[PDB]
RNA sequence: GGUUGCGGCCAUAUCUACCAGAAAGCACCGUUUCCCGUCCGAUCAACUGUAGUUAAGCUGGUAAGAGCCUGACCGAGUAGUGUAGUGGGUGACCAUACGCGAAACUCAGGUGCUGCAAUCU
RNA sequence: GAGAACAGAAAUCUCCAGUAGAACAAAAGGGUAAAAGCCCCCUUGAUUUUGAUUUUCAGUGUGAAUACAAACCAUGAAAGU
RNA sequence: AAGCUCGUAUCAGUUUUAUGAGGUAAAGCGAAUGAUUAGAGGUUCCGGGGUCGAAAUGACCUUGACCUAUUCUCAAACUUUAAAUAUGUAAGAAGUCCUUGUUACUUAAUUGAACGUGGACAUUUGAAUGAAGAGCUUUUAGUGGGCCAUUUUUGGUAAGC
């Protein structure tokens, strides 16, 4: 093009030409009441990339965000989950995960233990009488559109059987009727153990043995058939009740030697 | 018509005053939810001076 | 009818052009800006010669027309019109108004005009450096006609352009210099080597 | 008639500076703002929803209110033969922290640090400030270089 | 070669323009539903004129797109209509093409009677695997010129899918 | 050092034309039983990452490139301007004294830096 | 701009570019691009109580606006508005 | 005019340092929006002609538009940029730091917020000059036709307009 349509070109924000944010929307989460003069403004951040899911408590700062904790789907295996890690299971999983790790990383894992016994009903989270608070954060997905059903909302409701309190109304969790106004929670409690994968792998064992093997080609490794996945699930429940915590990998190198191949790789000028 | 002149003149004659600034200004254009707290907070500080 | 030029020849008021607030304005009686030898090169006709002004007044697009008829008229039967290249600098854009009739005293458009400042060029004529004593002379049968003090000058420059006589030879002698129909295109030392040497392939 | 509006002749005052039109970057919301601050007015007419009045552009107060998505500021303005406080509401878009009190309390952290620096040191100092005092005595070197004579040129050759 | 480099179909569109309204229409929306299995949609007018005497917001062409090896199947069956001969005219600058037919039962349907004679505008597009990020919502994005269909890839695969006749007149 | 998520400053980051990219990662690519959404599982939703691949995307380079940023013995202490005179000039305008002081051209250089967490031969 | 039968300068359809050059009830200016523009869904914050403040301004009114508090509501998954 | 409270405070038609706002002059238009002269290199299935032509989505002259790099000159109601003068604010005692009491607001919270106690700093008490004293109140007279000059400047041809 000429040289005037540039020289009066205006650049979005980089993110905004990279397409991973949407500003509008992050004028509305991070602001806050001026009488509320420091405090913070925490996000529960989720993001489904192809294979993985990201989830993070963010706070935000002027010289970038501040990340208090995270979880992602790839060491839900150290409570025993091995497939299916894009999952609407594996995000209520992630969401208690994350849930249990931030309110002992502040100290309130006693006081708000959730729900120790779901049952698929939108209860919100109280707070206890004459104590803390629970601890209330929000929701942004991305640029995601919200539909009922969605892989996010499963993240948030193992967010807040956790206990951290964040605010949502029944109409986008799977099961909601949109003709009574109503909700059916037993099609949302098969929802959260596998009930559209389990019901979807005894379905195809037969009608159809072979297509079944070759998507499920990993859940006859160990043997996994399509009614084990409720105990399966409910143990990583509980496995992740009796030990939250983030331990992080052991690395093979010390950062340097990393560095030392990628830079006879990145071709300089 | 509207001929300004000799009004600047007229107005430094006699002076232009500040406002005399105070301490403790009027609370009225702040916030009530503010305001509340801070009389019943006072009080406070009164009966623990009191004794004190 | 029309008023004397000695009332409107002086900067007193701020510009009044044509546009969609002005929008019915007559036009103007010079409408050539250029003539002689419109589409000749840079390098038949090298010198040029001015006509500068000297003082901040006013020149009416009829006393434009009626000097450049008055230099032209000279020129062309004297030498001939592929003698030379001559150049009116200034546009009259300007308009000045008329209250021919105070309640409403504002006034209708009837001429228009051009804006000069101290030095200031307004004909430009290029010719060889044979032909000078005809052009003097039918620039000085033109400063006659509009007001002022107005003084002809030998230039430097190369015909219309900005180099000198021995500069532009430094850069004729070379490949940094291409013709077009009447003007000149110089060879940067910067930008696309691949169009750069597509043009000026003399050159390296 | 003549017409004396609430954003008359603020056509080249209140339009975004040029190649900024747009959101507004985050760090507006975030300076927090207290009661006692000093702030300066800039108004982007991209935000109608909050506006002073073209008085109050590129004018310096004092804040005296906090509440959401706003502030309160006290402003000096002249009429007439004295100085009348305006308490005026504004959104935090219009607004930029004022640098001439961030450049102030760092020379009293220097000077009170320094005061109790001598303090144990055993001087007495000066911490006022001082204008530019004039040029003291100096000898000027001619070891390379060498005055070059000058003189004026001429009318003729430059033309 | 490459995997995901060839230019592979993803929809065609069975636009009709009639110039009015009423039954007409509702005949050339009857008609689509044997040949796609999915229903039409009917587009609206946009402009004014005498000539062709439409006003705004009136319905007076119909299409209908499909995807799948279903547009294949339909081009397989309607190519034959054409005798497979195409012209160069008939490529766009991006590699899509498309053609005119009359006898909307030259395909084998079973003649409906009270529809009669109008004919089917075809225009098929392909892209090579890879123009999601072109559309999706989170990172969109451009593809390069190394993977942009054109008149001279189409013509190609156009000689080597259909057995012959791209008239390069 | 590379990468992902969230980002701050918002072109030194953009735009055009090519080239290269181990590692994982991202991405494309596989299927519609389910919630769901479309005239069109194209987008969107869900399922497996199982079947294939860097060609795209993405990152990094290259261009005496366009554009943008920085800078001065470039232009220029010029144009303009506050003040002063029983200064000049028929006047327009101009000069000088005290002071401030640009822009455009020109030339040279630069072509993202970084913040929290996680991960990679 | 390149393309598709009847089809043209133009009806409908498809692809590339496209910093706004469009539209935003109304004059002009300003402003606005995952919107403040187009389409769709739900809607009545076009509501009650009185106050504080800005503008023209004597710092009186009237008109139009701005930011809060106590209530009730909508809408949205939610922040929010 | 009457005075009242006070006694060099903290004010000032002022400068300096620091820090902000403007869109006037100037400049620019081979940068946007408009106006504008010139020829050149170009493009047509597409503005009109002439020629060869049965006719061509056919060839050559030709002329305007669109395309491209160039060129002459402008804008109070165009502008990327952008001065001079004038203009807003701060330069401490009603301050800084430490300690930590109150609350029905606020926080995930013994969280911050506002106001505080008790300590330390009080001497160059945090730029210059000067200060014929600073602050405050009441009451009322006359006026409420203006004009001349330097500079800026609008109508007007111009005027002791």
């Amino acid at each position: 093009k000429s040289s005037a349509y540039s020289s009066r070109f205006q650049t979005p924000f980089r993110r905004r030409r990279e397409g991973k944010t949407d500003y509008y929307q992050r004028k509305r989460l991070v602001t806050q009441h001026k009488a509320k003069y420091n405090t913070p403004k925490y996000r529960l951040v989720v993001r489904f990339t192809n294979k993985d899911i990201i989830c993070q408590i963010i706070s935000s700062t002027i010289t970038g965000d501040v990340v208090l904790a995270a979880a992602y789907s790839h060491e839900l295996p150290r409570y025993g989950i091995t497939h299916g890690l894009t999952n609407w299971a594996a995000a209520y999983a992630t969401g208690l995960l994350i849930a249990r790790r931030t309110l002992q990383k502040l100290g309130l894992d006693e006081t708000y233990k959730g729900v120790e016994e779901v049952e698929g009903e939108y209860e919100l989270t109280e707070a206890v009488e004459d104590g803390p608070r629970p601890f209330k954060v929000f929701l942004d997905i991305g640029l995601q559109r919200t539909t009922t059903g969605a892989r996010v909302f499963g993240a948030l409701k193992g967010a807040s059987d956790g206990g951290l309190y964040v605010p949502h109304s029944e109409n986008r969790f799977p099961g909601w009727d949109f003709e009574t106004e109503e909700i059916d929670p037993e099609l949302l409690r098969s929802y959260i153990f596998g009930g559209h994968v389990s019901q979807y792998m005894e379905e195809l064992a037969d009608d159809d043995e072979e297509r079944f093997s070759e998507l499920f080609k990993g859940y006859l490794a160990d043997d996994i058939d399509a009614d084990s996945l409720e105990d399966i699930y409910t143990s990583a429940h509980e496995a992740i009740r009796a030990d939250p915590a983030f331990k992080p990998t052991e690395k093979k190198f010390t950062k340097e030697q990393y560095a030392a191949e990628s830079k006879k790789y990145r071709q300089t000028k | 018509n509207h001929t300004a002149h000799n009004q600047t003149r007229k107005a430094h004659r006699n002076g232009i005053k500040k406002p005399k600034t105070y301490k403790y200004p009027s609370l009225k254009g702040v916030d009530p939810k503010f305001r509340r707290n801070h009389k019943h907070a006072l009080h406070g500080t009164a009966k623990a001076l009191a004794a004190a | 009818a029309r008023r004397p030029a000695r009332c409107y020849r002086y900067q007193k008021n701020k510009p009044y052009p044509k546009s969609r607030y002005n929008r019915a304005v007559p036009d103007s009686k010079i409408r050539i800006y250029d003539l002689g030898k419109k589409k000749a090169t840079v390098d038949e006709f090298p010198l040029c010669v001015h006509l500068v002004s000297n003082e901040l007044e006013q020149l009416s697009s009829e006393a434009l027309e009626a000097a450049r008829i008055c230099a032209n008229k000279y020129m062309t039967t004297v030498s001939g019109r592929d003698a030379f290249h001559l150049r009116v600098r200034v546009h009259p854009f300007h308009v000045l108004r008329i209250n021919k009739m105070m309640r409403g005293a504002w006034g209708k458009p009837h001429g228009l005009a051009a804006r000069v400042d101290i030095g200031q060029i307004i004909f430009s004529v290029r010719t060889k450096d044979s032909n000078k004593d005809v052009v003097v002379e039918g620039l000085r049968r033109a400063r006659y006609k509009f007001p002022g003090q107005q003084k002809i000058i030998l230039s430097k420059k190369w015909g219309f352009t900005n180099l000198d006589r021995p500069e532009y030879l430094k850069k004729r002698e070379a490949g940094e210099v291409k013709d077009d129909g009447a003007f000149v295109k110089f060879l940067s030392k910067k930008g696309s080597l691949e169009n750069n040497i597509r043009e000026f392939p003399e050159y390296f | 008639g003549k017409s004396h509006g609430y954003r008359s002749r603020t056509r080249y005052m209140f339009q975004r500076d040029f190649r900024k039109h747009g959101a507004v970057h985050l760090s507006t919301y975030l300076k927090v703002y207290k009661v006692g601050d000093i702030v300066d007015i800039k108004a982007n007419g991209s935000i109608q929803k909050g506006m002073p009045h073209k008085f109050y552009q590129g004018k310096t107060g004092v804040v005296y209110n906090v509440t959401k998505s706003s502030v309160g500021v006290i402003i000096n303005k002249m009429v007439g033969n004295r100085y009348l406080e305006k308490r005026l509401n504004l959104r935090v878009e219009h607004i930029k922290h004022s640098k001439c009190r961030q450049e102030f309390l760092e020379r009293v952290k220097a000077n009170a640090a320094k005061r109790a620096e001598a303090k144990a040191q055993g001087v007495a100092v000066q911490l006022k400030r001082q204008p530019a005092q004039p040029r003291e005595s100096r000898i000027v070197s001619t070891e390379g270089n060498v005055p070059q004579t000058l003189a004026p040129v001429p009318y003729e050759t430059f033309i | 070669q490459n995997p995901m480099r060839d230019l592979k179909i993803e929809k065609l569109v069975l636009n009709i323009s009639v110039g009015e309204s009423g039954d007409r229409l509702t005949r050339a929306s009857k008609v689509l539903e044997q040949l796609s299995g999915q229903t039409p949609v009917q587009s609206k007018a946009r402009y004014t004129v005498r000539t062709f005497g439409i006003r705004r917001n009136e319905k007076i062409a119909v299409h209908v797109t499909v995807r799948g090896p279903k547009a294949e199947e339909i081009l397989e069956r309607g190519l034959k209509v054409k005798e497979y001969q195409l012209r160069d005219r008939n490529f766009s600058a991006t590699g899509n093409f498309g053609f005119g037919i009359d006898e909307h039962i030259d395909l084998g349907i079973k003649y409906d009677p009270s529809i009669g004679i109008f004919g089917m505008d075809f225009y098929v597009v392909m892209n090579r695997p890879g123009a999601r990020v072109t559309r999706r919502k989170r990172c969109k994005g451009t593809v390069g010129n190394s993977h942009k269909t054109t008149k001279e890839d189409t013509v190609s695969w156009f000689k080597q899918k259909y057995d012959a006749d791209v008239l390069d007149k």
